[PDB]
């Protein structure tokens, strides 16, 4: 079990860790997070009490090196950072733990959530998607457009997700205009899977990544990267038996973790309409229709 | 975006442009079967693609063979008149493109952008002008060419015939658009209007008959009674 230490909390925050979220006081003795699982990415999220605007954050993996957290009273936020000291870290760990200044990842036994959302999200493929080669750890925000958002304006700061267009040359061989558009097996199959991502497993991290920085950040272009890839499959007619099975429990675990009260802004009525209603895969996801037949039953 | 009353001088001005409209593509008669079902017989149809500034009709015939063995028709008849008009496009020298392809039916955007995706700067454009181009067929020698097709084939027209020397687009295209409403609310009438004087004909090398400035003004007169008429019948008012 691993720990992201924090020098300090001087302004008044809601921290995030993965699903869970603990209010901090303004100058609260509060000196991090520990008991963190082993073999997973994390997220560690912050939303301002003074500024609820910019919801921001940062992608790590606890086996690639020690991460803390300190305030930066120039630029407004809490920064992770990277101790090289193996022993100063042990020693200032020890410390807050003796001192209980710590709050414990509060994973009931039985719960395979972040497993389930993070199935498929490897801390190598979100540095490509998020590039800041310097650090090991990913920073992400409400505000970060996507590189997709771009073409439609600082790409050092841009989200670099696999641009998905139905419209495209690259979707539509010249002389299957009417048959690659209205089934993009091609497209997914070919053009994606094979060509881009290389596996299924590739592909599946990168929608995982996109929902849960449009939950955690409220990141628009998340969302539609999200949706995006969603409907790639459900309109392809020929999906490997595999794929569709696992995508039935992504999308129930994504559904079943949505806070109830943002379903109006991170789900587009549609997509999942069409995916569980009109597309060739609309009898093949069973969990997700069920769950969003009766969790959000308005949408539909 | 879309086409529309406030922005219709764009139609007359000296950027490229075509209308498409696909409502005579597929067509069929619906019959009873010896075992009294119902079953559809295709006719040939046409893709009706104008050029409102000149005049210029590039009817593509579509004979019924390219229906042969296809499922979801009407669904295919979008993607085949998005085909024909991208060939078309593609034939034509640079200079004589269109920097804009106006659909006279908002099902047929996907289709041609789709089709004209070598082609990002020609614009594809709906309208909400109810054109009634589907009228298309009430022209005796359209109709005539469309029906004796025995091939796929495309025919080069100028439906305004010789107006272009001695009236503005604009006027050709309201008195196209008036000739065609009249066609279509009442075809009976519309072509009695027509060819009431047998003094008046038709050249060779035109659809509409030869009438003065004259006797246009009182063949306009009449369309325009003619629908106002059939309005007051449809809606008893």
């Amino acid at each position: 079990m691993n720990t992201v230490p924090f020098t300090s909390a001087p302004i008044e925050v809601t921290i995030g860790i993965d699903q869970y979220s603990f209010n901090v006081k303004e100058n609260q003795p509060f000196h991090g997070i520990k008991d963190i699982p082993i073999g997973h990415v994390h997220v560690i999220h912050f939303q301002h009490a003074d500024n609820s605007s910019m919801r921001y954050g940062y992608w790590f993996d606890c086996r690639m090196g020690n991460f803390y957290i300190q305030y930066d009273p120039k630029d407004g936020l809490y920064k992770m950072m990277e101790e090289r000291d193996g022993a100063k870290f042990e020693n200032i760990v020890h410390n807050f733990k003796e001192r209980q200044m710590m709050v414990s990842y509060p994973k009931i036994d039985e719960d395979d959530t972040w497993y389930n959302l993070t199935e498929f999200v490897q801390m190598d493929k979100i540095r490509k998607i998020v590039r800041k080669d310097e650090n090991q750890f990913s920073y992400v925000d409400s505000s970060m457009t996507t590189v997709q958002e771009n073409e439609l304006s600082d790409p050092a700061h841009s989200l670099n997700y696999t641009v998905i267009n139905f419209k495209s040359r690259e979707a539509i061989r010249p002389g299957h205009e009417m048959e690659d558009f209205l089934d993009k097996s091609y497209y997914l199959n070919t053009v994606m899977l094979q060509g881009i991502f290389k596996n299924s497993s590739n592909y599946f991290g990168e929608l995982q990544f996109a929902f849960l920085n449009a939950m955690f950040f409220g990141n628009y272009g998340s969302s539609l990267q999200w949706h995006a890839m969603i409907e790639l499959i459900c309109s392809s007619a020929t999906v490997p038996k595999h794929m569709l099975d696992k995508l039935d429990e992504i999308l129930y675990y994504q559904i079943k973790t949505l806070p109830e009260q943002y379903s109006d802004i991170l789900l587009n009525e549609r997509v999942w309409n069409i995916c569980l209603y009109s597309s060739f895969q609309k009898n093949s996801l069973h969990n997700t229709e069920k769950i969003m037949e009766n969790k959000y039953p308005e949408l539909l | 975006g879309a086409m529309n009353s406030s922005n219709y001088a764009e139609l007359f001005n000296n950027d490229i442009k075509l209308f498409v409209d696909d409502t005579n593509v597929y067509r069929v008669t619906v019959h009873k079967t010896f075992e009294g079902n119902v079953a559809t017989k295709a006719i040939n149809g046409c893709i009706f693609t104008l050029n409102p500034k000149t005049g210029h009709l590039f009817l593509k015939i579509i004979h019924t063979s390219v229906w042969a063995g296809q499922k979801r028709l009407s669904q295919l008849a979008k993607w085949k008149t998005a085909e024909e008009v991208s060939a078309l496009v593609r034939s034509l020298p640079k200079e004589e493109q269109p920097k804009q392809i106006i659909v006279t039916r908002k099902a047929m955007l996907d289709p041609l952008e789709v089709h004209m995706l070598d082609f990002p700067n020609i614009a594809i454009r709906p309208t909400e002008l109810r054109l009634p181009f589907s009228a298309a067929m009430s022209i005796d020698k359209l109709s005539d060419v469309v029906m004796k097709a025995t091939e796929p084939q495309m025919v080069l027209f100028n439906i305004y015939d010789d107006w272009l020397d001695r009236i503005s687009s604009y006027t050709a295209f309201s008195r196209l658009t008036l000739l065609l409403r009249a066609l279509k609310t009442n075809e009976e009438s519309a072509k009695m209007i027509l060819l009431s004087d047998p003094t008046i004909t038709i050249k060779s090398y035109h659809l509409w008959p030869s009438f003065t400035d004259e006797q246009w003004i009182t063949i306009e007169s009449q369309m325009r009674d003619l629908i106002l008429t059939e309005y007051g019948r449809k809606y008893n008012v």
